[PDB]
RNA sequence: AGCUCGUGUCGUGAGAUGUUGGGUUAAGUCCCGCAACGAGCGCAACCCUUGUCUCAUGUUGCCAGCACGUUAUGGUGGGGACUCGUGAGAGACUGCCGGGGUCAACUCGGAGGAAGGUGGGGAUGACGUCAAGUCAUCAUGCCCCUUAUGUCCAGGGCUUCACACAUGCUACAAUGGCCGGUACAAAGGGCUGCGAUGCCGUGAGGUGGAGCGAAUCCUUUCAAAGCCGGUCUCAGUUCGGAUCGGGGUCUGCAACUCGACCCCGUGAAGUCGGAGUCGCUAGUAAUCGCAGAUCAGCAACGCUGCGGUGAAUACGUUCCCG
RNA sequence: CGGCCAACUACGUGCCAGCAGCCGCGGUAAUACGUAGGGUCCGAGCGUUGUCCGGAAUUACUGGGCGUAAAGAGCUCGUAGGUGGUUUGUCGCGUUGUUCGUGAAAACUCACAGCUUAACUGUGGGCGUGCGGGCGAUACGGGCAGACUAGAGUACUGCAGGGGAGACUGGAAUUCCUGGUGUAGCGGUGGAAUGCGCAGAUAUCAGGAGGAACACCGGUGGCGAAGGCGGGUCUCUGGGCAGUAACUGACGCUGAGGAGCGAAAGCGUGGGGAGCGAACAGGAUUAGAUACCCUGGUAGUCCACGCCGUAAACGGUGGGUACUAGGUGUGGGUUUCCUUGGGAUCCGUGCCGUAGCUAACGCAUUAAGUACCCCGCCUGGGGAGUACGGCCGCAAGGCUAAAACUCAAAGGAAUUGACGGGGGCCCGCACAAGCGGCGGAGCAUGUGGAUUAAUUCGAUGCAACGCGAAGAACCUUAC
């Protein structure tokens, strides 16, 4: 991912709506021995998002870096997935696995960080999370961890789901401290949102 | 390794036409190397001014000259400026008087050779050489009406040690087709680790037009 | 006739060649056979051949469309999972031997029976002319 | 005869699938299936030459029917009839009939036809390989020389020779050698070039210049092997020509080191060749001359082409090689 | 100021001198060595070395594993131990609630005050995760006292079986023996030769000895805890399964050490010794065979009595228990229906298959699935299952079991290729069928080598060597 700064006279860049946010992973070429030699293509682990908590994989092959880029960039496109929140938290302590991923995403107070490891941070800093507590245990990897941290956020659900599942009023679902949590972010959600609607 | 014939001159006799036309007995070896120092003479130049074609017709000893470019404006700068010096040169260097006539080409990025320019042009203009082979092409393939697209470029890519070439293309290049009306150029690049060697195939159509 | 891996999924490529069976459908209607080679003939006479023996109902489609009917799940499994992959909607007949879970609107019965299958064929057909008549 | 790609699907991933299966093909040629559907570079086709005919076609080319030659022949008035020369066009497509084919591709036979099934041969080298070859064709990055690693000339060398390899040519003879008579080519080459009749030589050649920038003139009307005849009688020879001596001619300022050719003599090895190994499937192999490029001359027995005469064998995939 | 890891250019040496935490940088164009500019990070400091925690879920209580990656004892029985079905009562030992006492000060944490600020110091809380006393609770664990029948075991009726041991015996075949019949070969091999023969072999017929192994039934089949078990019959004995529910009434599970069983080879003493056969000869093959192949051949293989204790003792899967879609074979037994056919059931053993699981292959009601109980075991590769020491053993050896040192890996599954003296299907003057040659002779050209003042330079498997040269007397021409 070189020579990137250009201005052209052309028709146009095409530049658009769905400004979005993306993370390239890692990028390891991947050879192919043949008759007479290796060829050499290229992978691109594609992290896309926007900061309410969707958050997209792809996974590009193609024997140029921004062609797999782009080709992660199409596919994750082609296939996105919902993170329920509080605020900008997490729900509750999970463990994912990823078949040797684990990865435990746990929530925190607000104001602690985004504290995960680079592939796991990738993830979760497309979505819409800013203060969580991950890490990254097994496998070392960039591509079962990413894979491993959406299972964990597969294993996430609401705080109103789980109610519903048992047929409870909440209240009698979540403790206290996470309904005045739902009240402090919907109630900042109805600033920002007032605020932007004048 | 590749042993591929120059396809302009695969096709000189059924569709590519000769570049210089006359005949010549007992003439021929004095309008050979006349020929020689008229191309050797218009290199430089009009290798500035984007030179794509050179052809010579002969009459009895006049000369015609002409030359197919990209920009009418380098070539001729002021009026019998930049066009008599250079043909008055033609004139003094051959023992005979120059008609040059000047052209341009309808569009400079249909052309094989002036692909080739513009290309190894930015490849001695330290830009990313997978970025100049994408721009070169894909604008080709629409620009007026091309089939094909080949380019291959072998040497120090990027200033490294081992000379990788690389082959992009688009669309259909049939060099073993002799109704193919190929245009081929190659032009080299001059960077300072060296020289970057760049051909282009341009397949324009079926069309024989026998 | 049978069943092209990836009509759903993958309507992008299989539309070309519609437009190509158009252009030479548009080329018959055109006339020119003599003078072409008829080798390149009988290969024309061989891709519409084979391209309209084989597709007749994309023809029709154009348009990606909102649900399918599927005649025996176990057989066409192909078309039920890449129907299910878009989020497209499966109704479906079904035998003893066919897993139910994946067809969303089913109606079970036997299909090696061309009364019982037509039969069935002509419930869901009136249906849609049913939907026509309104509309 | 393969090598890929796009989009879809399969897989955590490298990747797969497609491109595998059934049949078919000179061929990933082509059909039928099949989670693939398509494309692209190859293969084929387009181009040149060879094989048949039609139309056009008349000099420098042909000469039948005409006329005139006499010495020498199309040599000459003439003629489009035959060639031939070069332009356009027809013609081979499994197109037509019989059988196998899954009623599909394709294969076995037959007819017509100059030709039968990619008719013959070319030109045409896919993605890549081998750090293959070439900084001496050229171009070139970097390093080195710049009082020499530049440059000018004479002489020498690149041709030396106890050897070893490699590709060729002439042979070892009677299907042959030598003398005499005689018949048939194709293509080419030519300006300070090709150079005829005639004369002088034994012969390289000398003297001379006809005539041609060449379907015309010259390379003789072109060949050699072929055919008819004579002689040689199986031998180190009338085989074989190396070597060496004398005597010349031509080219060039100059044939010593180092040119070719001719004449006279000289007359060696060599009796079909160990282990092995190479080429070739039809105008091929084998053998026979001819021309060309480079070139003042030639180390040309080389290379590239042209034609002449012209075979044997292929039961078949076990074995060696790719 | 390569990568991690914020920060790059030139000059100088070109596998040297040096660098480096690991990966790795130096073979005349190093952003990785040395010097320079420049940048970055810290700053009265900044780097190095050592020692500890961290990252390391890499000793995993929280928080790991054991089919193939390290890892399931060869298999059972059982001592301590750990663990415990249903239900009534009681105790209050575990558990729990509450209050009292205590956990010095300092530190630690929160607030505040004081020193120009801060470090620092002080004041007041909290912390002091605990322990002892009093009072309360009784679901769960436990103790005691009882009750129950589903687990466990027993009785009764059957049933299947190479389960084991002892004893007696059967035939086919191989070898030798005596006797016929009868002649020059037999045997053996890719091809042969040592070898047995011509003194009567091999061949065939009759009889005799003796030993071992059990054709056919017999296989993806039965039984056994695992090794393992197939001629027959008899004698003694072990386990399993089903049916009824008659009895006992939790007597269950596992099991550190421990005892027992445990293929083959091997060991001791005494028998037996046909076939096969390590070692051991000769023969052959081969460069050479201390090998395969051949001819002979001793211990052994066999039985009696003991040792030994090991195996790819493998389902590479410890034992128990409950549950979790199915489909189809076959083994043992009960019953409802058609009336042997299907159904249902309990126990067994295979093949395919969901969900789920796995790194992947795979597993998949006979789990590698979902959970509970107990045991074994693993902690990078070598060093090494080795030394030292002890224990057992007649010995061979087994068992238990390290460190220095060294490496930056050693591994598992799958993928693309190449490859095979792998399989299948195909082709090419690839072989076969022919014809003509080369290799021996003379010369012509080119190369090697040696010469030389100079023998210019290039091109050395196929794809260099009548090749760059389509013309070396001078020129060409580079020497």
């Amino acid at each position: 991912r070189g020579r990137r700064d250009d201005r052209g006279g052309r028709g146009r860049d095409g530049g658009d709506k769905s400004n979005y946010i993306e993370r390239v992973v890692s990028i390891n070429r991947v050879s192919k021995v043949v008759k007479g030699g290796r060829r050499f293509s290229f992978t691109a682990l594609v992290i896309v998002g926007d900061g309410k908590g969707m958050v997209g994989v792809g996974y590009g092959k193609a024997k140029e870096v921004p062609a797999a880029i782009a080709k992660g960039v199409e596919e994750a496109r082609k296939n996105f997935f919902r993170v329920p929140l509080i605020g900008s938290t997490i729900t509750h302590p999970v463990q994912g696995e990823a078949a040797a991923g684990v990865v435990m995403l746990r929530p925190a107070s607000p104001g602690t960080g985004v504290i995960a490891g680079g592939a796991a941070r990738a993830v979760l800093e497309c979505a819409g999370v800013h203060d969580i507590l991950a890490k990254s245990l097994g496998s070392d990897n960039a591509i079962n961890v990413v894979h491993a941290t959406v299972a964990a956020l597969k294993l996430l659900q609401r705080p109103e789901e789980v109610a519903a599942r048992r047929g409870l009023p909440i209240e009698d679902v979540a403790p206290a401290g996470m309904l005045k949590a739902r009240r402090e972010s919907e109630a900042l959600a109805a600033a920002a949102a007032r605020e932007g609607s004048a | 390794m590749g042993q591929k014939i120059n396809p302009h001159g695969f096709r000189l006799g059924i569709t590519t036409e000769w570049k210089s036309r006359w005949y010549a007995d007992k003439q021929y070896k004095d309008y050979v190397k006349e020929d020689v120092a008229i191309r050797k003479l218009l290199a430089t130049g009009l290798e500035r001014a984007g030179i794509a074609d050179v052809e010579i017709e002969r009459t009895r000893d006049r000369v015609r000259v002409d030359i197919h470019t990209a920009r009418p404006g380098i070539v001729i700068g002021r009026r019998g400026t930049e066009a008599d010096r250079i043909r008055a040169d033609l004139e003094k260097l051959t023992g005979k008087q120059v008609q040059l006539n000047i052209l341009e080409v309808k569009n400079p990025e249909s052309q094989a050779q002036l692909v080739a320019q513009g290309v190894a042009e930015q490849l001695s203009n330290r830009v990313a050489f997978r970025r100049a082979m994408r721009k070169a092409i894909q604008s080709a393939m629409r620009q007026p009406n091309v089939k094909g697209i080949r380019v291959q470029c072998s040497g120090r890519l990027g200033g490294a040690e081992m000379s990788r070439s690389e082959f992009y293309r688009e669309g259909r290049v049939p060099l073993h087709t002799l109704r193919a009306d190929i245009d081929y150029g190659l032009y080299e690049a001059k960077t300072t680790f060296g020289r970057i060697g760049v051909k282009v195939w341009i397949y324009k159509g079926d069309i024989v037009g026998g | 006739q049978r069943w092209l891996g990836g009509m759903l999924t993958n309507f992008s490529t299989v539309h070309k060649r519609l437009q190509r069976l158009k252009e030479l459908e548009a080329m018959e209607q055109t006339g020119g056979f003599e003078g072409r080679t008829k080798k390149e003939i009988l290969m024309l006479t061989r891709e519409k051949n084979k391209l309209e023996r084989s597709l007749g109902g994309i023809r029709d489609m154009q348009k990606v469309p909102s649900a399918v009917w599927v005649v025996d799940t176990n057989k066409e499994h192909i078309a039920v999972g890449e129907a299910r992959k878009l989020g497209i909607p499966v109704i479906a007949i079904l035998d003893t031997n066919c897993d139910p879970d994946v067809v969303d609107y089913p109606i079970p019965g036997n299909d090696d029976a061309i009364r019982s299958a037509a039969l069935l064929t002509k419930v869901i057909a009136s249906a849609v002319a049913e939907g026509l008549q309104a509309r």
